[PDB]
């Protein structure tokens, strides 16, 4: 496993280390969207930070299941439940949860 | 091995939890398909399995410091949702049990306790004109609220003359904020018939209601949501026709 | 996609905002089949 | 291979309901074994989590040093048959000489167990019930006097011709059951089988009986399951000239071979209507008595 | 026993016929479910069986004395029809064969012959601007007509440069008015993949086209309709998601 | 019982494709048995119904008195391998000194078998084909002259960096196959495996490759299956200064280990575009020659 | 935190079918990944420069 | 038995911990002495055992809310410390693996995650004059910082053109403040040679770098220190001479 750069912000080449993590906060609502990205490993660009992504870059064809592990780095006092959905090919970005 | 850490995988859905109570098996009886001796319809039913037998997230209420509690009527909650509801519309007969996973989490400095309960044949009554001299009946939006659910008129009386003071008879599970953060109820198909309409009749009702009020100091989180999740088990449909709704 | 199932809930003396780190890899039924060049070449224009 | 594995193993169509618990015999109340003191770490019966949804498994032998008790208290009195084999009032049919009510010595009563709270609440403890019945018919005058009249009770199942007259042609009773009693004779008594199309009667139908749109018109039919609507009940004079006495018929129901299924909380509010759990909204009463303070008796 | 009298019962559907030709088994190969050695997706597919495996009546064209012939593209014909199309929308992967029963009957004093044919991967071309100097492409309503189907631009050329003069290669069956009154074609899942989108890709195309023109004297019936009926066999769906359409 | 019967018997998930017909060996053409006259009622081979959809089962032995013929004519010439193991023209790459076409001694050719009718129509007889390939590259000047130049052919699979210059950095070829030949040397020849993600190449994709709405814009992508789009083909000069000679490279494809599947009618109209079955609408030609009358030759 | 990769298999995250995977892993070996001739040097011998 | 409670006793040193992750064994391979078939030097090496094989506390950085992360180069960290470094100076050849125990603890109301990583042959590059047109090289104090270690110029790039985005390849262990409070890495002697100089060559580099920033409210502790501890395992020294240093 290697870091999946889901946060993409080149601004300003100094805050580059922010690219390695999600912002998650106390939403004062219901089921707000947190983040979203493509599952395509060889495609640009979040998978391009992973070792799998670059090694995939040396191969035109791949096959098999993939695993994306999410680690929460809040305080121990912080709790929360979140849904994480994989939508197979076809269908657009899920407008709501 | 532990009792509070659980995982529920059905179809392509998966629910994890680390702060739970043990799973309740309804009436000490696991959901099952209909035998050839209980059934009466001669049609060969469809048992779509994975496509319809999976978790559905249908609502999320905000537990405020002064809330009366809500309810949902099954299986009217899914009738417009997913490929389960599609089968429930094109067909006349339906049969399934559910795996309800009510969930609500807060800090360790929050307090309060919910009461998750599955009350079969939850018939709803009306305030009889305030005085008792009016045989009024509830609208469709009250007996079959569906997705968003309905807020109780009065919680003490369960809007039916029956007391919530003894609701823990039928399969229940508390969500006490200082111990658990989710409840899980597995019910079988509870009916006197092997199959039913699924549109007209509602097998049971989920009653999510707080008894000990939510409370918290001037902390950094006042928005505490309760989320309802359910999953049909051993689903059967028979009597195929055109698509019919409410 | 990532949704909030309920909420990010915090007591009085802890941050209202936290961060999540995502790690990624392949399962064990994973294979690769055809050898291409790297999608991006890292040189402009001559080395040394 | 052949065939596909996810069909071979698949538990689709599993017929038998997997039992999490079996029933044990309990003719007597549970006996009490002797107990001694216990000062240990790890063994802790008293501490439990109500969140789970289960009742306290803590036995009295582990909460206090107990003696031996050979309990032989019978549990027979607390069975569905011996709890429901009690004849209760379920109907009162009036046949006055002249009034607002039925004045021609023919009354029709669509058979509704409810409408009498005591027999209702006892029955409303369960959601589904299946039983045979024993009906008793007590006839007299509004003063309780016994008079030389000849009645005819007739059971009119759903779809059968209802009497529209004191001397209707339906009183030939070529098929549907009817009983001919004098008021001089003791109360007529009849045994009745379980005749619902469903496996059990329902005291609660959380739904509508018809399809289509449910506007504010057809909204009163909510909670109407025809499976426990067993038809109408009719009384004659008998004809052809009008009676000479005011009459009252009281129907009593006794249940036998009872089998209730799923339990229900118990009504704490005044019943107001038949087959309808409505209640007075401004007159909401507590389930029991109340006191002045929680620190006083 | 006889050859022309047949009955086709699938699910809760039933087709009878007394004046037919023998049934064609496509490529001499009965439709089958996908093996665990051909498949590649790890998802446990839904095999809804009866609910979706049944006859569908989707169109009825009027065979006039001067008609060029029509076609339909499978399985885009059912995508909005029944509980089959529902599964085909909520899912990404689909697999099925069909049982096409084209039907058209007239008197004994009518004459004419239809040509029912199942042409796999029936890609449609355009008249290149009449002159040949335009790389235009067909609209969505021509490549995926769906329910009502599409009338041929030119029938000789099959709107693809290929000749109808040799269409009887792929599984076909004639409807000659003086002998039979219906055709029946059973095809298996014909694809290089174990599963496909069912919305984007069309496994084959049904080509109903007359070669010997319908003719009749001044009799008492000039309205002779051709009716298309089909039934999915061994249907499988995988990759569950939200409802997606054209 | 347990479990339900309609699951036990149910043929859901039957894996093997039920074969209606098996293949028999035919090394030689079928021999002909002797025949005699036959005047019978009921036995009638000649009469058949084309409506059924089957070909004439009537054998020549039952249509005419035949002699014995030990047929030993081989059927080997008529096999997919011996029919497709014929190298045909599939590409012509031009590298002129100065023209409208590629003028920098670097051409890119997205690999498309079609664009040359003879090799196309032969291949277009089947819908699905699976095969290994043998590519040959013939290089010369537009006059056919052989000159002392050094080319570099490079195979650029889908996703690999395409050359944008005669001296691009992609010509390092650290992974993707490339060949270095002189024009002095005989034609370069390479064996190529079957590399589609599908079980076979498709000459026909009756659909769209993308989802969403298909307006008149993305309508040209109809019939585009990326499974037989195996990337691009690139040629070098080689650098760094521009060449001295006009060059032409012709690509020839030979198929081996061929396995076609479902048969297709055979093109009768002029091919007009690559990967697109369009045709001239006003110039629609008959599939063959025509005569003046059906009663004359 | 442990430092290990996810041991969670797809069979325990979703109801899965049977798949007899025969996809070869030969293409992904050090020999078959490095047996590719690449440019490593360019030596120039001009007439005058 | 438990996974997070651990104790590490080597020589006369002992480390306890109650909130840890499992121990990482480097490349799934326990440190070992050099065989007589791998070795090439004919000298009989010294294996001082207890005296040098023990925990050393060499540095303690202050994790501020905005820090780029630090690194150390092994085994240059001990060269002036203890009786290990003495043997490493008087000798030419050296061989050992290490047991690194990075440690950092905060409250339950703190948040943040460190990334402990052991990157073999961690060669450091320079910013090439900002523009890229200068073949400058790092000073001795940057490639061999020793005791105090060195702060990263840029953390994204690992000061070598390589991305930290994929540093979790080589043996690593996270220190996430809400779960663990220490990391432990056991590496064997990672080199293409059986022995090396220990002064000139550095077998690997410890990279302690935060990815999710330290954060805390206006509590009663803003000074959160990270402390580095290491212990040589199976130490061997050969080629005795005079005392030589950097
Ligand atoms: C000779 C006359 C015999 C009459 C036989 C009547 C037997 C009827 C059995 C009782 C059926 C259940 C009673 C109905 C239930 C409740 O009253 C309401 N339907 C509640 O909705
Ligand atoms: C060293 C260079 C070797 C080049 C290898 C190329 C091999 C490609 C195999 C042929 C693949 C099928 C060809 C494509 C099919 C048709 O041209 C169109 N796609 C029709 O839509």
């Amino acid at each position: 496993e290697t870091i999946l750069e889901v946060n993409n912000v080149p601004t300003n080449a100094t805050s580059l280390m922010e690219r390695l993590r999600f912002p998650v906060s106390a939403q004062a609502g219901k089921g707000e969207l947190c983040a979203v990205f493509r599952a395509d490993p060889g495609r640009s660009g979040p998978w391009q930070s992973t070792l799998l992504g670059q090694l995939c870059g040396y191969y035109t064809q791949w096959s098999g299941s993939l695993e994306v592990t999410f680690m929460f780095t809040g305080s121990f006092m912080a709790t929360g439940k979140m849904l994480i959905a994989y939508t197979p090919p076809g269908g657009p970005l899920p407008k709501d949860r | 091995y532990s009792d509070r850490v659980a995982q529920l995988t059905i179809g392509n859905s998966t629910i994890t939890t680390q702060e739970a109570a043990n799973i309740i098996v309804g009436y000490g009886e696991w959901p099952s398909y209909c035998s050839d001796s209980d059934a009466t319809a001669v049609d060969k039913p469809t048992r779509p399995d994975v496509s319809v037998n999976r978790f559905y997230t249908l609502d999320t209420k905000l537990w405020e410091k002064s809330s009366k509690g809500w309810y949902w009527k099954f299986p009217d909650v899914l009738t417009e949702t997913g490929v389960f509801g599609q089968n429930a519309q094109f067909h006349y007969l339906y049969r399934s049990g559910f795996c309800i996973h009510v969930q609500c989490n807060a800090s360790k400095f929050h307090q309060g306790a919910l009461l998750v309960a599955v009350l079969p044949e939850y018939v709803i009554g009306t305030v009889a004109g305030g005085t008792g001299t009016e045989d009024s009946h509830p609208p469709y939006k009250q007996t079959q609220p569906g997705a968003d659910g309905f807020e109780l008129q009065h919680p003490y009386v369960l809007d039916a003359g029956i007391p919530i003071s003894q609701l823990t008879v039928c399969p229940h599970q508390w969500i006490n904020l200082r111990t658990n953060n989710c409840a899980t109820i597995i019910v079988p198909y509870i009916n006197a018939l092997p199959f039913d309409s699924a549109l007209n009749h509602c097998n049971f009702g989920l009653l999510v209601v707080p008894i000990s009020p939510l409370d918290y100091d001037q902390g950094a989180t006042p928005v505490i949501p309760i989320t309802i999740t359910l999953a049909p088990m051993c689903s059967e449909f028979a009597g195929l026709r055109q698509a019919v709704t409410q | 996609s990532i949704w909030y199932q309920t909420n990010y809930v915090v007591p009085i003396g802890a941050p209202n905002t936290a961060y999540i780190i995502a790690l990624a890899a392949a399962q064990k039924n994973f294979t690769m089949q055809l050898c291409k060049d790297a999608s991006d070449i890292l040189q402009t224009g001559t080395i040394q | 291979g052949d065939r596909v594995a996810d069909v071979i193993e698949s538990s689709i169509g599993d017929s038998v309901s997997r039992a999490l618990t079996h029933a044990l015999p309990a003719p007597t109340g549970q006996n009490t074994q002797v107990s001694s003191h216990r000062l240990d770490t790890g063994k802790v019966p008293a501490l439990q989590a109500a969140e789970i949804g289960a009742s306290s498994n803590a036995s009295d032998e582990s909460m206090i040093e107990t003696r031996c008790v050979l309990n032989s208290h019978s549990t027979a009195e607390t069975t569905l048959d011996s709890f429901f084999s009690r004849a209760g009032l379920v109907g009162e049919i009036d046949l006055p000489l002249e009034g607002t009510t039925n004045p021609n010595g023919y009354a029709n009563w669509d058979i509704d167990i409810t409408g009498y709270a005591q027999m209702r609440r006892k029955v409303e403890l369960f959601t589904y019930m299946r039983f045979d019945a024993e009906f008793t018919f007590v006839a007299c005058t509004p003063t309780g006097e016994v008079v030389p009249q000849l009645l005819q009770y007739m059971f009119v199942p759903p779809g059968a011709p209802k009497p529209d007259s004191r001397e209707s042609l339906a009183w030939q009773t070529a098929t549907n059951p009817s009983v001919f009693v004098k008021l001089s004779d003791p109360p007529a008594q009849v045994s009745v089988p379980f005749m619902s199309p469903a496996s059990a009667y329902q005291w609660f139908y959380d739904g509508y009986p018809t399809f289509g749109e449910h506007k504010q018109e057809k909204d009163l039919e909510y909670g109407a399951c025809p499976n426990n609507m067993m038809g109408t009940f009719s009384v004659r004079t008998v004809g052809t000239s009008k009676s000479k006495y005011p009459l009252v018929v009281r129907i009593y129901m006794r249940m036998k071979h009872v089998r209730a299924w799923i339990p229900r909380p118990m009504r704490n509010q005044n019943y107001l209507f038949k087959a309808n759990p409505n209640y007075a909204g401004n007159s909401i009463k507590p389930t029991g008595a109340s006191r002045t303070a929680i620190t006083t008796l």
